């Protein structure tokens, strides 16, 4: 596959995908750091809804793509997202969801033609 | 969603 064919296959799939953007910050940050991440998350929500034409879901368990406020390895064991992630990793036959950090999501969206 | 499509381009 070429990058052009890769982009078209993603776009066709994104029309049939539900995306969840989580509330939980994995670690202690300042008010300034949290505001910077939140502003980036809000821009990503708009790109997925308006440009990629995905459905925004409020339930991370009813989503194909999960956008995180950090890396999955950074979330505590007691965290609901971390528990669900661990439960999915153990089941080979389970329905697969992607867990993307907000940095990985920014790079993906830029590779789709929406540079942010 | 299927695991075959990569997040990173070819
Ligand atoms: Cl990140
Ligand atoms: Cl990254």
């Amino acid at each position: 596959l070429s990058k052009s064919s890769w982009r078209q296959e993603w776009l066709a799939n994104l029309k049939l995908i539900s995306v969840s953007l989580v509330d939980e910050f994995p670690s202690e940050l300042s008010d300034s750091d949290r505001q910077i991440i939140n502003e980036k998350m809000q821009l990503l929500k708009d790109i997925f809804a308006n440009n990629l034409k995905s459905a925004i879901s409020n339930n991370f368990r009813e989503s194909d793509i999960i956008i995180l406020k950090g890396e999955i390895e950074d979330y505590p064991m007691s965290s609901e997202i971390k528990i669900y992630y661990n439960e999915l990793q153990n089941k080979p036959d389970a329905k697969k969801a992607r867990f993307w950090s907000f940095m990985k999501t920014q790079r993906f969206v830029s590779n789709m033609g929406f540079d942010i | 969603l299927s695991t075959e499509l990569s997040t990173e381009p070819p």
